[PDB]
RNA sequence: GCGGGGUGGAGCAGCCUGGUAGCUCGUCGGGCUCAUAACCCGAAGGUCGUCGGUUCAAAUCCGGCCCCCGCAACCA
RNA sequence: GUUCGGAUUGGGGUCUGCAACCCGACCCCAUGAAGCCGGAAUCGCUAGUAAUCGCGGAUCAGCCAUGCCGCGGUGAAUAC
RNA sequence: UCCCCCGUGCCCAUAGCGGCGUGGAACCACCCGUUCCCAUUCCGAACACGGAAGUGAAACGCGCCAGCGCCGAUGGUACUGGGCGGGCGACCGCCUGGGAGAGUAGGUCGGUGCGGGGGA
RNA sequence: CGCCUCCUAAAAGGUAACGGAGGCGCCCAAAGGUCCCCUCAGGCGGGACGGAAAUCCGCCGGAGAGCGCAAGGGUAGAAGGGGGCCUGACUGCGAGGCCUGCAAGCCGAGCAGGGGCGAAAGCCGGGCCUAGUGAACCGGUGGUCCCGUGUGGAAGGGCCAU
RNA sequence: CUGACUGGGGCCUGUAGAGCACUGAUAGGGCUAGGGGGCCCACCAGCCUACCAAACCCUGUCAAACUCCGAAGGGUCCCAG
């Protein structure tokens, strides 16, 4: 027996793959935010980056748009520029949308 | 957020009696009222006047809140409904103005009702919520004698987090609702 | 909420004719109501308005024991 | 007489009757048995027939367990037509009985009262039978 | 005497059309089907009928994923 | 194809040339057909109008 | 074998085009008459041959079985 | 459908009578029905009459009398 | 390289239903608010935002139990590719290679990849 | 008597009979594109008028509902339900295949023009799918400006569309 | 040298057989709505049912247009004779 979020989940996951990119994978819980980059064709984490795993500040939102930059600045050292954005459960606004504008400004293309 | 006397009386009396008498061992475990929804199956409104803005002006002003509507699931011959046709009100009320109307409600629009003997004690859930008619929506205060055309009751349902009817019992009557047996 | 759709709310004065008032909020900043809950008649204990009966009735009648015996 | 109260389909293709039965192939109700001994469509009128020869021998008592039932319905072709214009019309019905089913069961009964309904039952049906009475080997299954 | 039936409609030669470890082109129909009793998998089109078709040149491959249905693949050679 | 579902064609507003032919049902839709489809004439989109077939 | 049919008690509508059962007589209660008829005033009664299905809903559309009318059954 | 109309019933009392269950009248509290002027049809009355109003008497313990036999008050329309 | 948790996959119920027990430092959740972004055919329930007083009550995670569900041999049989007999038939046998399904024994209250966070 | 579905059909495809059963000769301006959200039938319990059945609350319920219409297949990890913006129910093409005696029928990635939705990845050349159909001849209609019987026009034809 | 046939290997299938989980059928038993019947009532409930009988459980079975299963075979492609 599945649930809303259970559904919207894999609709949106679904449709991802089927696409074939390297996919920008986004975990927004009540305090904090993460993201990895993953190859699906190997089941595989290429590139990682988390508000905890980089012990940033207060506001949720710009904590997004900084973990952002973050995962592009480590990312175009790997040489991954063509990406795919996860948006998961989560509705493309707040601090999702955030994250995902930073890693924009960092030059990951999507 | 609002200071009122239910949802106070809730938090200083209603919920250290509870913890006595059943002896919880966790804040979250001990009863809590989560929402009551209003509804008003109508159905006479099917086609002959199919505006009821009459009745959703006044269950707007009995609750603050604005009513949504709805539509027939399936058609109906012996009813005579087509699929979708507008037939009923139902407003959820959860939080502050959940108490205010309970509040209301107790004080004042039981009393009102016609030779009123106390709330039907088997109206209870079996998981511990309760439910209950009113035939006739003059029972409130907000609504004179003057702005009503016609005579229409509501149907009332009001959810705990209770898992027992003798839990939820406890918590609606040590709220103050009046039970006749 | 959404805006425009919603009567908007306020503290009222509901009031009864035990002149019981109440504290609370409501689309009406001032109500009279003709009964309450600090008055009604199953409401307060077991005040039992017109008939404290006990029937009479039926072994009741004795009018009277003079029927002789 | 035994037939079904409805069906999915009015007429049935006519399939074979090779090999031994699928089931039906041990005693499971009844004190003795009548189990077929060759393969054959026996008829309701054949079953109704034999059903009240052995309540006609009992006279009162014992029980009698009809463990076959015809829901194959029959077809026949009205007298004197020739091939074609479609499939004949449903006649009647039939149990498909193969080699090694019970059809019949009786209990409540001496055993010559058992031995004698299910051979006069068995003269009612157009195959060989056998009787036999419950073995462990029928218990066992 | 007569029926009320007689009537058939064509067949209509559905089921797969190339087998596992085959060489296809990009194109090549790989199985025909009424609903989706195989997936379009890795380099895998379906057509509005639910044609399974090659997207690129190279060798398919079947696999059962149990309540995930059945996928056909082609791998680039 | 009926008679209350008829056919008929979408002439380009501008150079009034039809481009393509469709159908609708004039009971359930009475007034004329209105899109906007790519004229190969005008070599871009212009809004389309049904015209009698 | 082909076409048509079964609706208060009698005889016909309504079925095609699904929602709504109608007409004449008859029955019953009242009136005129000494009385009956006629005539006048009111009123009851069909759950539509069945069983199944389609539908939101079937007297109505579709299937099964039943009974009735008509026509056919030729070269042989 | 009322301060019209007063049936139906609930509750409580008075009286007559040996006795008011079936089955009396009357009083009081409450209940407040049908009925918006009557289908086909049909009755009475020619003047102090019809219509309307009250009073008495016989029978008779009481009374189902709104019946009957009388009595006065007011008092018409119309007959080519 | 080991333990716990958060992500995201693979295997596709040996992973599930139920029952009992356990976890809040950390992470996650509920939670505290509804100013702001955003939102309710009504409702901050959902989605969303700003938060960190409380609670592991719900959820989730981790264990335990075989009542249900699920998986399930060995053996034997049915059936059968090919080769031969028998019967008037319905049908029935032998040889060689293949071999179920049911049922029985029994198994199961998951295993594993990658990246993060913490601990030894 | 043509077309679709199921069985017969002997586990590829195909397969006959006056064998067994049913459907089609439509439909939809949304019942189409896309973005976003949502999850059914049914059972038990509870609720004024309210019923077996209207609408409301809770718990159980993997799909037994729904998908216009017959049946099968498919399907809630949506193809089902609601909303917003929209017209790709495109123009110019088409690598490669399914099927197949012919002629037909079918599926189709991708390049270009000019668009729709989307933050984007992307999707969109009608509809969950398989029926809803008719080759050519003759002619009608809109456009094109190709031929125009000595020449310029015209008549009449060709081409694209219907 | 690519052929019929043959060896190995992968993929495809829903028949034989079997099964009752779905669609239907189905004999007996249990349990049990609904009616019928017999007591008692019209004050509306009750009680008994060697009666007909839904849904559920058990035992036991049937099916071209049923399948939780499911062969031997067969089709096709690669390498080899
Ligand atoms: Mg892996
Ligand atoms: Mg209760
Ligand atoms: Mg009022
Ligand atoms: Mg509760
Ligand atoms: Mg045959
Ligand atoms: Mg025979
Ligand atoms: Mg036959
Ligand atoms: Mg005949
Ligand atoms: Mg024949
Ligand atoms: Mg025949
Ligand atoms: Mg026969
Ligand atoms: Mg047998
Ligand atoms: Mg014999
Ligand atoms: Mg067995
Ligand atoms: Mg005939
Ligand atoms: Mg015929
Ligand atoms: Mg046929
Ligand atoms: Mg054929
Ligand atoms: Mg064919
Ligand atoms: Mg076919
Ligand atoms: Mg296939
Ligand atoms: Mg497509
Ligand atoms: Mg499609
Ligand atoms: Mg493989
Ligand atoms: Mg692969
Ligand atoms: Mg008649
Ligand atoms: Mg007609
Ligand atoms: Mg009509
Ligand atoms: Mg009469
Ligand atoms: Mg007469
Ligand atoms: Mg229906
Ligand atoms: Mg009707
Ligand atoms: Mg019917
Ligand atoms: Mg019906
Ligand atoms: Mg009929
Ligand atoms: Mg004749
Ligand atoms: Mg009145
Ligand atoms: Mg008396
Ligand atoms: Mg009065
Ligand atoms: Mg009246
Ligand atoms: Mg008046
Ligand atoms: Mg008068
Ligand atoms: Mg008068
Ligand atoms: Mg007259
Ligand atoms: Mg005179
Ligand atoms: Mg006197
Ligand atoms: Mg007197
Ligand atoms: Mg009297
Ligand atoms: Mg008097
Ligand atoms: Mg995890
Ligand atoms: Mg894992
Ligand atoms: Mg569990
Ligand atoms: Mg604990
Ligand atoms: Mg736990
Ligand atoms: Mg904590
Ligand atoms: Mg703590
Ligand atoms: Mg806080
Ligand atoms: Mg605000
Ligand atoms: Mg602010
Ligand atoms: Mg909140
Ligand atoms: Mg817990
Ligand atoms: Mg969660
Ligand atoms: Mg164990
Ligand atoms: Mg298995
Ligand atoms: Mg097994
Ligand atoms: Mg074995
Ligand atoms: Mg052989
Ligand atoms: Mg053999
Ligand atoms: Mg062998
Ligand atoms: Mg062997
Ligand atoms: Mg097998
Ligand atoms: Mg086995
Ligand atoms: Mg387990
Ligand atoms: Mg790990
Ligand atoms: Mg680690
Ligand atoms: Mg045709
Ligand atoms: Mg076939
Ligand atoms: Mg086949
Ligand atoms: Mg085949
Ligand atoms: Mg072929
Ligand atoms: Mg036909
Ligand atoms: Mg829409
Ligand atoms: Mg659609
Ligand atoms: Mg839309
Ligand atoms: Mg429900
Ligand atoms: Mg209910
Ligand atoms: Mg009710
Ligand atoms: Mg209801
Ligand atoms: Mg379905
Ligand atoms: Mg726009
Ligand atoms: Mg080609
Ligand atoms: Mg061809
Ligand atoms: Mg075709
Ligand atoms: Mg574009
Ligand atoms: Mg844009
Ligand atoms: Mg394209
Ligand atoms: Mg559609
Ligand atoms: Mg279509
Ligand atoms: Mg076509
Ligand atoms: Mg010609
Ligand atoms: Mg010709
Ligand atoms: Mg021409
Ligand atoms: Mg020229
Ligand atoms: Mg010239
Ligand atoms: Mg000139
Ligand atoms: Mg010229
Ligand atoms: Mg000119
Ligand atoms: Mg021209
Ligand atoms: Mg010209
Ligand atoms: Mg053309
Ligand atoms: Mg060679
Ligand atoms: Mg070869
Ligand atoms: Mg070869
Ligand atoms: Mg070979
Ligand atoms: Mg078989
Ligand atoms: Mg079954
Ligand atoms: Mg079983
Ligand atoms: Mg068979
Ligand atoms: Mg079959
Ligand atoms: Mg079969
Ligand atoms: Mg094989
Ligand atoms: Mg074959
Ligand atoms: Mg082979
Ligand atoms: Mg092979
Ligand atoms: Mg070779
Ligand atoms: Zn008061
Ligand atoms: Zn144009």
């Amino acid at each position: 027996r599945l649930t809303a979020y259970e559904r919207r989940k894999f609709r949106v996951r679904n449709r991802i793959k089927r696409t074939g990119r390297l996919r920008l994978s986004v975990f927004r819980s009540l305090k904090h935010i993460y993201a990895q980059i993953i190859d699906d064709e190997k089941g595989v984490t290429l590139v990682s980056a988390s508000s905890l795993a980089l012990k940033l500040k207060g506001n949720k939102t710009e904590v997004a748009r900084q973990v952002g930059r973050a995962l592009a600045e480590k990312a175009l050292a790997l040489g991954i520029k063509q990406v795919a954005f996860d948006r998961g459960p989560y509705k493309y606004h707040g601090r999702v949308k955030a994250l995902a504008e930073g890693a924009r400004e960092g030059g990951l293309e999507f | 957020p609002l200071d009122v006397a239910l949802k106070r009386k809730y938090y200083e009396e209603v919920r250290p009696e509870l913890i006595r008498r059943f002896g919880y061992q966790n804040v979250w475990e001990v009863p809590r009222l989560e929402k009551v929804v209003i509804n008003q199956g109508l159905g006479e409104a099917k086609e002959d006047a199919r505006i009821l803005e009459k009745a959703a002006q006044e269950l707007a002003l009995i609750t603050g809140q604005k009513p949504a509507v709805t539509r027939a699931k399936k058609s109906i011959s012996n009813f005579k409904l087509r699929k979708g046709m507008p037939i009923g009100l139902r407003v959820t009320l959860r939080r502050d103005r959940m108490w205010i109307f309970l509040e209301k409600l107790l004080n004042v629009a039981l009393p009102r009702i016609r030779d009123f003997r106390g709330l039907n004690p088997n109206s209870f859930d079996g998981r511990g919520n309760y439910n209950l008619g009113l035939r006739e929506q003059l029972i409130f205060p907000e609504i004179t004698y003057d702005m009503v055309d016609a005579l229409r009751g509501m149907d009332i349902a009001v959810v705990t987090t209770a898992e027992t009817d003798e839990e939820a019992r406890a918590l609606l009557e040590l709220l103050g609702f009046p039970f006749r047996k | 909420m959404k805006e425009g759709i919603h009567p908007k709310l306020v503290p009222a004065r509901i009031i009864c004719g035990c002149g019981n008032v109440i504290e609370t909020y409501s689309t009406k900043p001032e109500i009279y109501v003709e009964v309450c809950s600090k008055c009604h008649p199953f409401y307060t204990g077991q005040q039992r308005f017109v008939d404290t009966e006990g029937r009479v009735e039926r072994f009741q009648r004795r009018y009277g024991d003079s029927y002789r015996k | 007489m035994l037939m079904p109260r409805r069906m999915k389909y009015r007429k049935q293709q006519r399939g074979r009757l090779k090999g031994a039965t699928k089931g039906g192939d041990y005693v499971a109700f009844g004190d003795y048995g009548l189990v077929a001994l060759e393969p054959a469509w026996i008829t309701a009128q054949q079953i109704e027939a034999a059903r009240v020869a052995m309540v006609r021998h009992f006279r009162r008592g014992g029980k009698i367990f009809i463990r076959i039932f015809p829901d194959k319905p029959y077809t026949k072709k009205p007298l004197e037509v020739r091939m074609g214009k479609g499939k004949g019309n449903v006649e009647g019905y039939v149990a498909v009985v193969k080699p090694g089913r019970v059809m019949f069961e009786v209990a409540g009964v001496t055993e010559e009262q058992a031995m004698e309904a299910l051979r006069i039952a068995g003269h009612k049906l157009p195959i060989k039978t056998k009787i036999v009475r419950r073995d462990a080997y029928d218990e066992a299954q | 005497g007569s029926t009320r039936n007689g009537r058939d409609s064509q067949a209509k030669r559905l089921g797969v059309k190339r087998y596992e470890g085959q060489v296809v082109r990009a194109g090549n129909i790989l199985v025909r089907q009424r609903g989706t009793r195989f997936k379009p998998g890795k380099n895998v089109g379906m057509g509005r009928d639910f044609t399974l078709f090659a997207l690129v040149d190279g060798v398919v491959e079947f696999q059962d994923r149990g309540r995930l249905g059945r996928y056909v693949h082609v791998r680039p050679l | 194809a009926s008679e209350v579902r008829i056919k008929l064609l979408l002439e380009c507003t501008e150079c009034k040339r039809r481009n393509y032919a469709t159908e609708k049902n004039k009971r359930n839709t009475p007034n004329k057909l209105e899109l906007r489809k790519y004229c190969p004439w005008c070599r871009k989109h212009t809004v389309h109008r049904e015209v009698k077939i």
